[PDB]
């Protein structure tokens, strides 16, 4: 609504503006201020009485005077979706940074919108398979899912997802949504060229996917609504099309961030670590708006910059608590040199169950993690002292245990170029047979090498061989 | 159709207030308002905001009331008028609660259709005094042999589950409420405890897949399903116990017993922490504001088996503390020990290792004791804890791997057989009835010489033989609840007679 | 007032009625019966099989 | 009943290992025990026949 | 009954949308006036029986 304001202060990017008028903008309301750097879109969030208005600035505030003229844009932002959203990369705003002109819109959907009822909400049970074995063996994903990922961020988290990409959307198919919080503009254009040639985006034809991104130079406050309109994209196939979609969210880390950065501008009593007092109520609803109702269901990846790679730090122990499934993947199984780096003592999803994925793939996976935790479990004695001081019986768990280990890195064709090796992607019904052989030792005659980075147990036959000449 | 007869009623809401306390917003956002008025206010009041938005109020200062709302604020703007509602908060309570799901203000969000209420009752009611409760004397049974053994469950008990998150956290108390099937479908009203599995925190999604779960093994039929989930406002959330206490009072009032799980706690501490940060009280003790061990005291001092004059009422609790890291040092996890009559500590390292259910049985305690153990499982398992003891002292001189001496090795290979007789799978509680016999020929030492490896055939073969036979014996421990002579000289000769197959 | 007034004039005034079943078919399941999948037969008819087995089967040692 | 042909059934495979030969009298169990095994499960996974024409 | 009962939320959305019409309909009205005076004599009349 045409509001006249004036902007009495300017702290941060977080402007407060004085109407003038009686006639005041609601919470989370909208307002563009007209600058020679076109509109800077605000949202009001704080009301702090006298007419004067506080509000989060999603847009760069430098140059900003003071009294500056505001003119209230009401209500929330309201981004543009349809089908006309997939080949687009769009801001913020929702402003079209492809280049492709203005968005052929349909219906224009505020970026606040409640999170669907516990009526609505329907049950998945679905596998869905990766072809990744160690994703495979050690925690099924499904569709429709919460998927999450933990450690360093585009240290090989990107590279994970990217796979996931790779797997995973060819085969679903139909509509999908990347969304990007904060990502290194850099590989988001390697993204973008990627996509075009896979031609998901086919934007001389029709693409499948569409595209949010929020690069990391944009602005805090810019990037804390980043992560909503792409939620608005999702609803809209989730609900209006009724098509099963997929999303990509990198990193939900940087949701949290943001809002940390404007919670103490904000004039907030700073939480604990730092964090915003409104971490637990922001996430959740965040979490809550990406859900597989009755009306669709939509199969989400969560990807977490766990800061200083500390799982006790709030902000990712919040995490923990709305994901359906982690693979949490640790900078120490990275060092061992095992890519995927998936740590496999901290993994877990509800969908490992032996009704889910049936007894026999179970018992495979109930014996792995206790050769492993066994062998955890000696790593103190080992450094100590030599293998050769541990029992015979418990000598023939640590080989098997160094066999495993070696045995989990799978080569990815996303990361051909890093790794150098051509991937390779292991059936599911595959993994389980390859797994049960080794537990049973059968092919425990051949070197820890043979089972180090190559794929299945018919590929490590072979490459012993190979190692053999 | 349903909608003229809906018309037709809200028609039929009219009637002008008189509003005799007013005030005005003026300093409202993050969701907590706070209002400039209302000179009459009682504390905790509930207040409507027009907007259709109540809010609770929690801070009266001699400028202006803080009312945290319930709703969004993106539904509230500057300058409202408020009415005080002047009723303090309260809840329906009633038999109608049982198979239902409810959120706070008690709204059937499974929608099956209004709550049955015998009554209202107030969120913050006194515990039972010292003068109205009597000693424990009644056993709950999880059937989780491990549990029933080490760390007895009895009626009015408060007993800390504690652990690393999510290790099927949420699933280690389901099992109980599954096991309550047993008397639950049984018509002994003795022995009839109305279940109620308070879920705050948690996302829809996981809360739905639960009472599909409860649904499965159909003892939703017996539930009474309490909810706040993560969306929910902070301020709803922080209310979320304590209207589930009343919840609970209405049952234990009636006499009946019953059991409060108040999964999880953890995320009380972070409501309440948010809310009293943004109603600026000064911060407290890791940031959680410090009067939160009277919050969570109040409210798990409300579980009790109350006296014989009080008909022997019992509410039951079982809180459930995640800890984050394991730091049982951390001020809420601290905060809560204290409270707490029992821990049932979870290890995750021994999850990992496949003791699943997993309880560090050193960090796990009932300090309520065996006084409310089955008397029958506390002959049998009389040993078990000195043989457990045993084989914790024995497997850490096992790790030095120093040339065991026979005795050493004695205790180390009943241990291991004993470890692998606690395993139980998830989703199956066990009868108690057919529990004690497996500790019997345990305690006997039969197992012992039983190979580690078919341990688990074994134990399902007993259960299978002592079905075909001894299933005369089995309704005994049932019927008499306390080996007899006979009865271990039967169960003797059984066991005995099983050792070879 | 305001209360019966606006009642009386949206419910009087606007009156819907169910929509027509060949729509409702879209958006359910619809079903044809289904037919007898199977009639089984006769089992090995014939004693050619018979003899065969009568014979060949003894398996019987020294 | 299907216990009954069940009985007579392990009876004998335990005395076809008394006398010599049992290379196909097990066979023979197995396909009994196969198919008798599959109609009990039939007849407990039997739903009325009928909608519910009173009740839905 | 799923699509049975999706008509049913379905036709109260849809008569929702009436009830907006409506309300431009009496805000548009001279009603605006004649219920102002009529809510102007109730207040006369629940007032003074305070």
């Amino acid at each position: 609504t045409p509001i006249t304001g004036k902007v009495t202060a300017v702290i941060g990017a977080i402007v407060d503006v004085h109407f003038e008028q009686s006639e005041l903008p609601a919470i989370l309301n909208a307002l563009e201020i007209k600058t020679p750097q076109g509109k800077l879109v605000l949202e009001v969030a704080q009301h702090l009485g006298e007419n004067t208005v506080r509000t989060i600035a999603m847009d760069g505030t430098e140059g900003l005077v003071r009294g500056e003229k505001v003119l209230d844009t009401g209500g929330p932002i309201s981004v543009p979706v349809g089908r006309e959203t997939l080949g687009r990369i769009i801001n913020v705003i929702g402003e079209p940074i492809d280049e492709r002109g203005p968005i052929k819109s349909k219906l224009r959907k505020p970026i606040h919108a409640d999170p669907p009822s516990f009526a609505e909400q329907s049950t998945s049970a679905e596998i869905l398979e990766t072809g990744i074995k160690v994703v495979d063996l050690l925690a099924p994903y499904a569709r429709g899912g919460k998927i999450g990922l933990f450690g360093g961020a585009g240290v090989g988290k990107t590279v994970f997802i990217q796979e996931l990409i790779n797997n995973i959307a060819k085969a679903h198919g139909g509509f999908s949504v990347f969304t990007g919080v904060g990502e290194r503009t850099r590989e988001g254009n390697d993204l973008y060229r990627e996509m075009k040639e896979t031609g998901v985006i086919n934007l001389e034809g029709e693409s499948k996917v569409a595209l949010v991104f929020g690069q990391m130079n944009e602005p805090p406050g810019a990037r804390a609504r980043v992560a909503l309109t792409g939620l608005t994209i999702a609803e809209y196939f989730r609900d209006e099309e009724g098509q099963d979609v997929l999303l990509f969210i990198d990193n939900i880390f940087r949701f949290t961030q943001a809002g940390s950065e404007v919670s103490a501008l904000l004039g907030r009593i700073p939480s604990a670590v730092g964090y915003q007092p409104t971490l637990a109520t922001d996430m959740g609803l965040l979490q809550e708006r990406i859900t597989t109702t009755k009306k669709g269901s939509v199969t989400s990846v969560q990807a977490v910059y766990v800061p200083a790679d500390d799982l006790t730090d709030p902000a990712p122990a919040t995490t923990f608590a709305h994901l359906d499934a982690t693979t949490v993947l640790s900078r120490g199984i990275s060092e061992l040199g095992i890519y995927p780096a998936v740590d496999p003592l901290d993994s877990k999803s509800r969908l490992l169950d032996a009704a889910v994925v049936g007894q026999e793939h179970y018992d495979v996976a109930s014996k792995v993690q206790e050769t492993l935790q066994t062998y955890k479990s000696l790593q103190d004695i080992i450094a100590i002292l030599g293998m050769d001081e541990l029992s015979e019986q418990d000598k023939l768990t640590v080989e098997r245990a160094r066999k495993i280990q070696r045995f989990l890195s799978q080569p990815f064709a996303v990361a051909e170029v890093f790794t150098g090796i051509p991937g390779k992607l292991v059936r599911l019904k595959d993994t389980v047979a390859s797994f049960k052989a080794v537990l049973e030792g059968k092919y425990d005659n051949i070197p820890e090498h043979a089972f180090y980075m190559v794929g299945g147990i018919e590929d490590v036959v072979a490459k012993a061989e190979k190692l053999a000449a | 159709e349903v909608s003229s007869i809906l018309e037709e009623r809200i028609k039929g809401v009219s009637d002008e207030a008189n509003l005799n306390e007013t005030g005005r917003v003026l300093a409202v956002g993050d969701g907590i308002a706070r209002v400039f008025g209302l000179n009459n206010i009682q504390a905790e009041e509930l207040v409507e905001f027009s907007s259709g938005v109540k809010g609770m109020a929690l801070n009266l200062e001699p400028g202006q009331v803080g009312i945290v709302l319930f709703g969004s604020d993106r539904l509230v703007k500057e300058g409202e008028l408020v009415k005080r509602t002047g009723n303090i908060v309260d809840v329906p309570v009633g038999p109608g609660l049982l198979g239902r799901v409810v959120d706070a203000l008690g709204n059937p969000i499974d929608g099956k259709g209004p709550i049955d209420a015998a009554g209202r009752s107030r969120a913050q009611v006194k515990a039972p005094g010292i003068l109205p409760r009597r000693s424990v004397h009644e056993p709950v049974q999880t059937g989780l042999k491990a549990v029933d053994a080490l760390v007895p469950i009895g009626r009015g008990q408060r007993e800390l589950i504690i652990g690393d998150r999510q290790t099927g956290k949420t699933a280690v108390a389901l099992d109980t409420i599954l096991n309550q099937k047993r008397w639950n479908n049984g018509s002994d009203e003795s022995k009839k405890l109305y279940c109620v599995y308070v879920a705050v925190g948690q996302k829809r999604s996981t809360v739905a897949q639960l009472v599909q779960t409860l649904e499965q093994h159909d003892a939703m039929k017996y539930s009474i399903i309490v909810a706040a989930t993560a969306s929910e406002a902070a301020p709803l959330q922080y209310l979320a116990p304590f209207t589930a206490a009343s919840i609970g009072e209405w049952f234990r009032d009636n006499g009946k017993h019953a059991l409060i799980v108040y999964d999880d706690l953890s995320k009380q501490a972070v409501a309440y922490r948010q809310l009293s940060l943004l109603l600026r009280r000064p911060p407290g003790r890791e940031a959680y504001p410090g009067d939160v061990f009277y919050l969570h005291s109040r409210l798990l001092e409300r579980a009790a088996k109350l006296s014989e004059k009080e008909g022997s009422g019992s509410l039951t609790a079982l809180p459930v503390i995640e800890t984050q890291g394991g730091d049982v040092s951390a001020y809420i996890p601290t905060n809560v020990i204290s409270i707490t009559d029992g821990q049932i500590f979870l290890e995750a390292e021994l999850f990992y290792k496949g003791i699943r259910p997993a309880i560090n049985v050193g960090l796990s305690v009932s300090r309520v004791g065996s006084a409310a153990q089955v008397k029958a499982l506390k002959q049998v398992a009389g040993s078990l804890k000195l043989f457990l003891a045993q084989y914790r002292e024995v497997a850490a001189f096992a790790q030095f791997g120093s040339d065991l001496d026979a005795s050493t090795k004695q205790t180390l290979v009943r241990g291991e057989r004993l470890t692998q007789l606690l395993k139980q799978n998830q989703y199956s509680p066990l009868a108690t009835e057919e529990q004690v016999p497996l500790i019997y020929a345990g305690v006997n030492g039969h197992l012992d010489g039983i190979e580690l490896s078919r341990i688990g055939e074994f134990e399902s073969s007993f259960l299978s033989y002592l079905k075909s036979n001894h299933n005369e014996l089995l309704t005994e421990i049932r019927e008499k609840g306390e080996l007899s002579k006979e009865l271990l000289a039967s169960l003797k000769s059984a066991t005995e007679s099983f050792v070879a197959t | 007032n305001v209360i019966q007034d606006l009642y009386l004039r949206e419910l009087k005034d606007t009156k819907l009625a169910p929509s027509t079943l060949q729509d409702a078919e879209g958006n359910v399941k619809p079903w044809n019966p289904p037919q007898k999948p199977n009639l089984p037969e006769l089992e090995l008819q014939g004693p050619e099989a018979l003899k065969a087995y009568t014979e060949q089967n003894v398996e019987t040692a020294h | 009943a299907k216990s009954a042909a069940n009985k007579l059934d392990w009876a004998k495979v335990i005395s076809s290992l008394r006398i010599t030969g049992s290379t196909a009298t097990q066979l023979s169990s197995f396909k009994k025990r196969n198919d008798e095994a599959r109609r009990q499960l039939l007849e407990l996974q039997s739903q009325p026949t009928e909608v519910d024409f009173s009740h839905y | 009954v799923r699509y049975e009962a999706s008509l049913r939320q379905l036709e109260q959305r849809q008569l929702a949308k009436s009830v907006i019409s409506r309300v431009q309909s009496e805000l548009g009205n001279p009603k605006f006036q004649e219920k102002v005076l009529q809510q102007s004599i109730s207040e006369i009349e629940q007032l003074l029986s305070k």
